[PDB]
């Protein structure tokens, strides 16, 4: 017997235009294609300023080159009351605003590398370096395992 | 593309 619930996934970075939209979209399409239905994926940006903004081209040219859709996909400030089931953070900084931002957080609060086997502990923001095929590395690096740990978490029908 | 909001 499965929990027959939805379950609330948010990737957060700084600015939610390169790094969470670019593993929302790639997460979105993963639970696609593995046939999962109970996971809703979202994105936050605890610095975004302007809002409702597309990603930033780099994130749509790697989602574009892989096939990957991000149909309706803008950015969304990380609200005073924000909250998911699950919040999966780019780096550091993101986490410490994030329980700055909202210190009544319920969900359960993760970086994205701590479902990677890559040694490196923060995924770098791609505003600057420009390295939007280092960020899909590392989100494929995490993906499945992000999403078994739901599904078992969660108590999921797969 | 600035850290103010939660510091």
């Amino acid at each position: 017997a499965y929990f027959q619930g939805m379950v609330d996934v948010a990737f957060v970075c700084l600015g939610n235009i390169c790094r969470s939209p670019m593993a929302e979209a790639i997460m979105r399409q993963r639970l696609k294609d593995r046939n999962i239905h109970d996971i809703k994926v979202h994105s936050r940006g605890t610095g975004s300023w302007n809002l409702g903004e597309p990603p930033h081209e780099g994130t749509q040219k790697i989602l574009n080159k892989h096939n990957i859709p991000f149909d309706g996909m803008i950015s969304e400030l990380f609200e005073a009351t924000d909250d998911f089931d699950y919040i999966v953070a780019m780096d550091q900084s993101n986490v410490d605003n994030i329980k700055s931002i909202n210190p009544n957080l319920k969900g359960q609060l993760f970086k994205l590398l701590e479902f990677s086997n890559m040694e490196e502990s923060d995924v770098p923001d791609p505003y600057y370096t420009n390295n939007f095929e280092g960020v899909y590395d590392m989100v494929l690096s995490s993906c499945d395992n992000l999403i078994d740990y739901i599904v078992k978490d969660a108590n999921l029908k797969g | 593309h600035h850290h103010h909001h939660g510091s």
